[PDB]
């Protein structure tokens, strides 16, 4: 908890994952898969 | 030295007697230049 980032994208394609709320899970690896497929070509669709 | 330098510039001048010919200009659809009209080529990019 030390840096808050506002990635301003004018419009983007989203995709939401659905979790059972009784499951403890750091979902940083879910976003780190999104952060790996970014190149100057394009962006993978945004995960929630 | 002046006789050998001047003959080196006569090969420098004669080897640059070409015609700058244009080629294809694919627009940069990537986001480094964003829609700019660069010239794609080997790999001189």
């Amino acid at each position: 908890g030390r840096t808050r980032v506002l990635v301003e994208l004018g419009h983007y394609v989203y995709t939401l994952h659905y979790y059972d709320p009784q499951i403890s899970l750091d979902e940083a690896p879910i976003l780190e898969e999104w952060l790996s497929k970014i190149n100057p070509a394009g962006i993978p669709p945004v995960p929630f | 030295l002046r006789s050998n330098v001047l003959l080196m510039l006569l090969q420098f001048t004669l080897s640059n007697l070409k015609i700058n010919k244009s080629s294809t200009f694919t627009s940069d659809v990537t986001t480094i230049t964003s829609g700019r009209m660069i010239r794609a080529f080997p790999e001189l990019l």
